């Protein structure tokens, strides 16, 4: 926001009477700039966790598993998976206000996520520590199964059944995400809250703040010096209190967003790049493997778990 | 200002002075509270790092260094702290050929801890994180089914 | 008789030019679903208004046009009679004689003035302005109140300055007409991309 | 470079992107425009009218529907009462009143700080009726020896005896009693009916104030009306798509009279999109609908390498099309003083929308999709594995703040 | 908090004087409602 333009609206007299207050405008600009930098810091920290750009082999022979619902689709002009396309389609200026564009674009975000996914599929958990070493899926999944206290021949005697269950679950989750409209309530709420706050911060011009009228242009073409000062002191008080309800509630809200971004970074490093032993951290059950996906101003995880299902008594 | 001024004209200026002191200082006492919140978050993180990485050895991936964790040593700094992390990193690779099991007497033999690798003509068994080959016997294999 | 006044008697608070919002205003209107003391017009007795209204009305073919203002309604003081055709406007906001069987027959100085068809009339006095609003749109029903909506557009906007407090009715002669009972509430008008009041809700009717 | 040295309050400057004083589109043509209307209003036949009849029958001549010179309406030093509130005198000149009406009444000495449509008096509340709000300004010249009557005037009659409080600007000729008790006396005298109106005593042997004060007042009204009526300033031709003089019907700036296809639906012509600024205008002589839009503005930011290596500097205008101010247009604005290149490298100074920049006597001021890293591919087959044979030991470093200073 | 009641105290003059300022009071009510909802969210999340 532009302090002088917003408060005075190109009036030499208004500026001259305002010049005898101090550095309020300087402090406000400094605070807003700090927030603006922090946002890009957040996104970079969450997503840039890899150094090279891997990619999948042209021939898909993974032993029965079907990954077609998450790998990139070349037909579209923008290479996004069908789940990413569904997510992107699901979600829906003049008084000194401006909006700046972000530093990373959706194409770069998509490329980063694709690199993560291809790397994990091809080489397991060894590409986070050092160099990348290849391995086949039945062996990698045998390792994962052994990680939770089940002997490794159980996988080799049930390969086709396991593959069929995996594919059915993937189809089901695609359908369920497509169906319900209330999945992305968090992102929708954040966007709605920001827009509403800005709307009120413009309509306080449509408020009066000690003034007999609201729209500041005509009141400034109306008022004398000793009454114009009475109006503008309350106008700066209200603009400072409101942009600083954003500054206050949004150093608060940037605290909330920073907490969320830290949690997302930890989740990525510990569930995608390895296997977790902490109970109920990456999903409900015994953890096996995770895949990430992107969304507007956010991220989405898909967990894979193992659940026992039939019991018998003994002595 | 106090020497030159008069009362009902100095009332406005003292009111402004408290308002602005508590206002610059209110984003700034809100900021003492805000920066205190941020510093408290960092302090809690540092305490957790000390307890989990200096007093023990951790298995959480990429929490103390990059690689496999071995040890840590702390130091001191003005209004801060510094950690040194010791890690482990593999160096040089080599291709091989693998297989899930071996059917000698119609039975299936699975490795106990390791993998089956073949240099081209013979079959050995090695641990996963370091290449050392060994002969294959009934000591390090177990039988399961046909 | 007594009928639900449905959604009649709304107008434009100003003759200016808007676009495509959902607004809220504070002025004097006619209710929604009112227990109107609708006494008929043809069987031709007086109407109500309550808190801040002109002679609101309904209309079939310019049937229910004229009404009386004043304070004692006997020409002894402030008293007003209005014949209404809206074609040959030789203004007669002049002072005439009235009746308790209120019907219209065939001085006032300052000429600076403001069911097969829908032509509801208006007669206000705000800051000297003697505002009037008319209508024109055809429908088919003949028996009773159509279940519909419409907004009344002004004719002119200029002041004269004659005081009024009470009222009677008149009947512009060569069944049903509906009015309401209000208190000074607020309304929520709705608009289309072509600029016609399409909906409204009364903020003081029910939770 | 001098500007950013001033901003940082030092001579040495590190590497990065800094911000300086912003650039508004200063008027390409000056800050001037007001609509076609130019009318005015006379006062003679109301100031010389045979009857300014009694307070209950005050006379009014139509003075309205004109571009009242609100400068003249306040620059007039003959105005004694100018607590004409809502609006303010010294800025009245810069205003736009849609209408200036003509009502009138007579003041007293104690009310000169109370005089307006809306003023003090039972005079008012029974010869007049509306609230006590301040908007009304009074002409007064030297009236010391003009017209007055010894003993008391029974026309301008301070109605100390009125049944209620004070409320001005309506009319009612009933000279009616004080209902201090419960007596309707029908405008007669008596006991407990004290003659409802006493005389101030406007005597010619008395002072100047008693001698006549014929007062012409002016009402004020503001409307979002078709923006045809407003103050004075030069109206340019409808030069579409060229930033010209505009103070459009009160909305200052410099910009365009773009003919508008908007039908502009029918009752907030000062187009009240929630910002409440005019977005279309029709005029009686130019019946066409004319859109409204201010010209551009945006910050100015300076990118520079370290000051100890070179003194070249590039300037970027944020959200401004280049034609409206080497020139190169990007999605973040207009960039001046750069060289476009095709080879991609890492990022040094981030600009926005995937562009970076750097210094060459190594790379130019690059502009394209970034390079995210070195491409790689893993030879994947269903019977091959890879195993390490040697190891290395590493040491890293982490830093964390723990505490703060302590003041009071 | 009952906003207008606290500020005025059943005074028509105070009400008419206050109507010149704006939506401060709605803002205050909104913030307090947000806090009130968050508390119960916390308790449920911890225990169920």
């Amino acid at each position: 926001v532009d302090c002088t333009m917003y408060i005075c609206g190109d009036s030499t007299e208004c500026s001259n009477l305002l010049l005898q207050y101090g550095s309020f405008c300087t402090q406000l600009n400094r605070a807003l700039t700090g927030i603006a930098v922090e946002q890009d810091k957040n996104t970079q920290e969450v997503f840039a966790q890899v150094k090279q750009i891997y990619k999948t082999p042209p021939i898909k022979d993974f032993g029965g598993f079907n990954f077609s619902q998450i790998l990139p689709d070349p037909s579209k002009p923008s290479k996004r998976s069908p789940i990413e396309d569904l997510l992107f389609n699901k979600v829906t200026k003049f008084n000194g206000l401006t909006v700046l564009p972000p530093l990373l674009t959706d194409e770069m975000i998509a490329q980063y996520t694709s690199a993560l996914l291809a790397g994990t599929i091809t080489s397991g958990w060894t590409f986070g520590a050092g160099p990348a070493l290849q391995i086949p899926f039945p062996m990698q999944m045998a390792y994962r199964f052994n990680g939770i206290g089940v002997t490794q021949n159980v996988l080799y005697e049930n390969q086709k059944l396991i593959a069929n269950q995996f594919n059915s679950a993937i189809g089901k989750i695609q359908d369920s995400l497509s169906s319900t409209p209330s999945a992305l309530g968090k992102l929708q709420d954040v966007v709605n809250q920001n827009a509403q706050a800005l709307n009120t911060l413009v309509k306080q011009l449509s408020s009066n703040f000690g003034a007999i009228s609201s729209v500041l242009n005509d009141i400034l073409s109306r008022l004398d010096p000793p009454e114009a000062e009475v109006q503008i002191d309350r106008l700066i008080t209200g603009r400072l209190q409101s942009l600083q309800t954003y500054v206050t509630q949004q150093l608060i809200r940037a605290a909330e967003i920073r907490a969320s971004a830290n949690l997302a970074a930890t989740k990525m490093s510990e569930c995608v790049l390895g296997q977790s032993k902490r109970v109920d951290f990456c999903g409900k059950g015994y953890h096996l493997m995770s895949f990430p996906q992107s969304a507007p101003h956010g991220v989405v995880f898909l967990h894979v778990t193992y659940v026992p299902a039939q019991e018998k008594n003994f002595t | 200002i106090l020497s030159r001024l008069d009362p009902p004209e100095a009332e406005v200026q003292i009111d402004r002075l408290i308002t602005g002191r508590l206002q610059s200082l209110q984003t700034y006492v809100t900021q003492q509270l805000i920066r205190a919140a941020e510093i408290r978050a960092s302090a809690n993180l540092a305490a957790t790092k000390m307890s989990e990485c200096v007093l023990g050895q951790s298995k959480r991936v990429d929490f103390c260094g990059k690689g496999y964790h071995l040890m840590s040593f702390p130091q001191s700094a003005p209004h801060g702290v510094v950690f040194l992390h010791v890690t482990y990193v593999p160096a040089q690779e080599k291709n091989f050929t693998t297989a899930p099991a071996i059917c000698h007497d119609g039975k299936a033999h699975f490795p106990r801890e390791g993998v089956f690798v073949s240099n081209g003509t013979h079959w050995f068994v090695t641990q996963r994180n370091f290449y050392e080959p060994q002969i294959i016997t009934t000591d390090n294999t177990f039988v399961s089914g046909n | 008789a007594y009928t639900n006044s449905f959604t009649r008697g709304v107008y434009y608070p100003d003759k200016v030019f808007r676009s495509s919002v959902l607004h809220s205003t504070q002025d004097l209107f006619l209710p929604f679903f009112s227990n109107v003391t609708w006494f008929h017009a043809i069987d031709n007795p007086v109407l109500p208004f309550n808190d801040g209204v002109y002679f609101a009305s309904t209309e079939k073919s310019n049937i229910i046009r004229g009404w009386i203002f004043g304070t004692t309604l006997d020409s002894k003081t402030q008293s007003l009679l209005i014949v209404n055709n809206a074609t040959n406007v030789v203004i007669k906001v002049c002072e005439f004689q009235f009746c308790n069987d209120p019907f219209l027959g065939v001085n006032c100085t300052f000429e600076y003035v403001s069911f097969k068809n829908l032509r509801e009339f208006v007669f206000k006095n705000i800051d000297g302005y003697f505002k009037i609003y008319s209508k024109h749109t055809p429908i088919n029903l003949v028996r009773d109140l159509p279940q519909g909506f419409s907004a009344l557009e002004p004719l002119v906007d200029l002041p004269i300055g004659i005081n009024i407090t009470r009222f009677q009715t008149l009947l512009a002669l060569h069944a049903a007409y509906y009015v309401g009972y209000l208190q000074p509430r607020t309304f929520l008008l709705k608009y289309n991309e072509n600029g016609t009041i399409t909906d409204a809700v009364d903020c003081a009717l029910d939770p | 470079l001098s500007e950013t040295k001033c901003t940082l309050k030092s001579f040495t400057v590190e590497k990065g992107i800094y911000q300086t004083s912003n650039f508004r589109v200063q008027p390409t043509e000056s800050i001037v425009r007001f609509p076609n209307i130019t009318n005015l209003c006379p006062f003679g036949e109301v100031f010389n009218a045979t009857r300014f009849a009694s307070v209950y029958a005050w006379n009014r001549k139509r003075i309205s529907n004109c571009v009242a010179d609100y400068s003249v309406l306040y620059n007039s030093a003959s105005f004694s009462t100018f607590k004409c509130y809502g609006v303010s005198p010294t800025k009245l000149n810069d205003l736009c009143f849609t209408n200036v009406y003509a009502d009138s009444f007579v003041i007293r000495g104690d009310e000169v700080r109370q005089i307006a449509p809306g003023q003090t008096g039972k005079i008012a509340d029974y010869n007049y009726k509306l609230p006590d709000d301040f908007t009304g300004c009074v002409i007064a010249w030297n009236s010391n020896n003009l017209d007055s009557k010894v003993g008391g005037n029974y026309n301008y009659l301070f109605r100390l005896f009125r049944k209620s409080n004070l409320k001005p600007f309506e009319r009612d000729i009933s000279t009616e009693i004080y209902q201090a008790g419960s007596t309707p006396c029908n405008g007669v005298e008596g006991f407990n009916c004290y003659f409802p109106l006493q005389s101030y005593g406007f005597q010619p042997t008395n002072g100047v104030g008693y001698q006549p004060y014929r007062v012409v007042v002016l009402s004020f009204e503001l409307l979002h009306a078709p923006a045809t009526v407003c103050g004075p300033k030069k109206s340019t031709n409808l030069v579409k798509n060229k930033c010209v003089n505009f103070n459009f019907n009160g909305l200052t700036g410099t910009g365009v009279l773009t003919e508008s296809n908007k039908k502009f639906l029918p009752f907030q012509q000062f187009g009240r999109d929630i910002a409440d600024t005019t977005d279309a205008v029709r005029d009686p002589q130019t019946l066409e609908i004319l859109d409204i839009t201010p010209c551009s503005f945006g910050g100015v930011s300076v990118i520079t390498p370290g000051t100890n290596t070179s003194n070249q500097v590039a300037v970027l205008y944020q959200g401004v099309n280049c034609t409206e101010v080497n020139v190169f247009q990007t999605r973040a604005g207009c960039l001046i003083g750069a060289e476009h290149v095709n080879n991609s490298y890492e990022c040094d100074i981030p600009i926005g929308a995937g562009i970076c920049a750097s210094y060459q006597t190594s790379q130019s001021i690059i502009a394209y999709t970034m390079s995210l890293g070195a491409e790689n591919s893993v030879a994947y087959s269903n019977n091959s594995i890879a195993i390490p044979t040697n190891f290395t030991i590493s040491v890293t470093t982490e830093i964390l703040p723990v505490s703060m200073t302590k003041t009071s």
